[PDB]
């Protein structure tokens, strides 16, 4: 037994285990982007999806 | 009547249209894609599994001479030697000290358990698509299946529908394959009566027992024993074990868009990746007109609340006025947004709640209720959970995940100094006009 | 859902707060301090009388 680390993008990944169906996960943003009518850090989700 | 449009290659992702027609209700229009096939053209090339030798009773002469002949067994050969006094439990069957002489031969055939385990080298290419749609018109349903081919429409009440070709081909086989016990490996097998000792497709056969068989495993001969009538023999191992144990891991755990591959079509299926265009032919008996379809007024949007998210995390309100009594669809005009319900009963002065997802927060765009439409303008906040594989992102992403806010900032921030600079050269021209009058 | 929040140590004095979710009623979610019990570590060293 142990832990491992599996980075999933947002179109969505496979996965398999065992020997029964796999299940599909994706994944979305949650990053805390959009402000409030004040002065806010947005641009660190802004810079946490695509750092490009 | 006649539409066109296009969509996405996914299974099971519905997405509503509608048809406009002057004095007729615009129908709500549910496109599904149930399944997809992708099915290429295959060329059976060779069969080949392990093998099992054959060490016939030698040929041995007493005290006499022979020979090496030909025969067209696979891998047949011959060996002569002299001077050979061969044993055995009675004793010695014949001494000659030249006279005698031995010859001994061997070939190969396919094991007998071949017949299940055996494996098939493929050429494959020209892959084609098949697919099954649901169509749903006016609570009317169909389903439907056919080619993505420009040409051919499926038949499904006899409403001809075309659709394709497809946007970008994509393609898991390679031109050559390998298929074994159900599974379908990517592999470059070399050609029919083309064979290297101790590597894949040592042996081959048009067909599982087939007679006719070729091979090459560099079977030597050895010489004969000390005393004890025998035939030493020498042969590389399969290819095909060999191949087993480092074949690599099987294309189903590595075809991109999560491709289904399954052998006895050898085809693939919901493997999702692409668009499609479409053209759909719609009888005028299902349309409506439009008197006969109920009137609003005075309707107005407000959002309840919306968190963006992946499911139908939006909710919307909308309060209606009308002057009849039955049923309306609802669409969202706006690309970024897309609802979850067709239509629902309808009410004078009545009032109703919708479902929705979006690809951004800014829930900003024009919704369709009947024939008339209203604006909806809201913000919708990321979620907590961010890791699920339900459908999602039924819409493309179009950059517009810009908040207004950023608008705003960005419109304020970009400078307009050129206009103060060429106010100072008028202002320039001028005054060096003046220092010329002196 | 998770949610986290921070409250005075006291007994007895419900605090009322509210979980948010777009497309959810916000649940009301009451806290109480029934009753509080601070336990040391003890170590026995010698009676007397
Ligand atoms: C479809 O809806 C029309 C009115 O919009 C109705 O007259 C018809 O009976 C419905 N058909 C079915 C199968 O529900």
């Amino acid at each position: 037994t142990t832990s491992r680390n599996f980075s999933v993008g947002r179109e969505g990944l496979e996965y398999v285990w065992g020997n029964h169906e796999p299940v599909r996960v994706w994944a979305q943003e949650s990053a805390p982007g959009d402000p409030h009518g004040w002065p806010h850090e947005i641009i660190i989700h802004y810079y946490h999806r695509h750092p490009v | 009547f006649e539409h066109a449009t296009t969509v996405p290659n996914v299974p099971g992702i519905p997405y509503k249209a509608l048809v406009e027609r002057a004095g007729y209700a615009p129908l709500n229009l549910e496109i599904t894609v149930v399944s997809s096939e992708l099915t290429p053209s295959t060329n059976k090339e060779y069969v080949t599994c392990k093998f099992h030798t054959v060490v016939p009773s030698p040929q041995v002469k007493c005290c006499g001479s022979l020979e090496c002949k030909a025969s067209s067994k696979a891998d047949y050969t011959c060996r002569v030697f002299g001077g050979v006094y061969p044993f055995m439990w009675g004793g010695a069957q014949c001494f000659c000290d030249s006279e005698n002489t031995q010859l001994s031969e061997a070939y190969v055939e396919f094991a007998p358990d071949c017949t299940i385990d055996h494996a098939v080298a493929l050429k494959v290419h020209t892959a084609a698509l098949k697919v099954g749609l649901r169509i749903v018109y006016g609570n009317t349903t169909a389903r439907l299946d056919t080619f993505v081919n420009g040409v051919t429409p499926g038949s499904s009440r006899d409403l001809k529908v075309i659709a394709g070709p497809i946007s970008a081909a994509f393609s898991p086989f390679d031109h050559k394959v390998v298929i074994r016990k159900g599974l379908v490996y990517n592999y470059d097998f070399p050609e029919y009566g083309a064979m290297n000792p101790g590597a894949f497709g040592d042996i081959q056969a048009s067909s599982l027992d087939a007679t006719d068989i070729v091979a090459r495993t560099d079977i030597r001969l050895l010489k004969p024993s000390v005393k004890n009538i025998h035939v030493p023999y020498t042969q590389a191992v399969s290819g095909y074990e060999m191949w087993k144990n480092n074949s690599g891991r099987p294309l189903q755990e590595t075809a991109p868009f999560g491709c289904k591959i399954e052998v006895e079509p050898l085809r693939a299926t919901n493997c999702a990746y692409g668009h499609i265009p479409i053209s759909i032919d719609i009888p005028d008996a299902a349309f409506v007109r439009s008197s006969e379809s109920p009137t609003i007024l005075e309707v107005s949007c407000t959002v309840a609340d919306c968190i963006y998210s992946a499911d139908f995390g939006g909710s919307l309100t909308l309060q209606y006025k009308a002057n009849r009594e039955g049923h309306c669809p609802v669409h969202s005009h706006s690309t970024t947004a897309v609802l979850k319900e067709a239509t629902t009963h309808v009410t004078a002065t009545g009032s109703i709640t919708l479902h929705f997802s979006t690809s951004s927060p800014q829930a900003n765009f024009i919704v369709s209720l009947c024939g008339k439409k209203t604006t909806c303008n809201a913000e919708c906040k990321p979620p907590a959970d961010h890791i699920i594989g339900e459908p999602h992102k039924v819409d493309q992403e179009f950059q517009a995940a810009v908040s207004k806010t950023s608008w705003n900032w960005l419109l304020a921030l970009f400078g307009g100094a050129s206009s103060l600079i060429v106010v100072g050269l008028i202002v320039l021209v001028c005054s060096s006009m003046l220092i010329n009058t002196r």
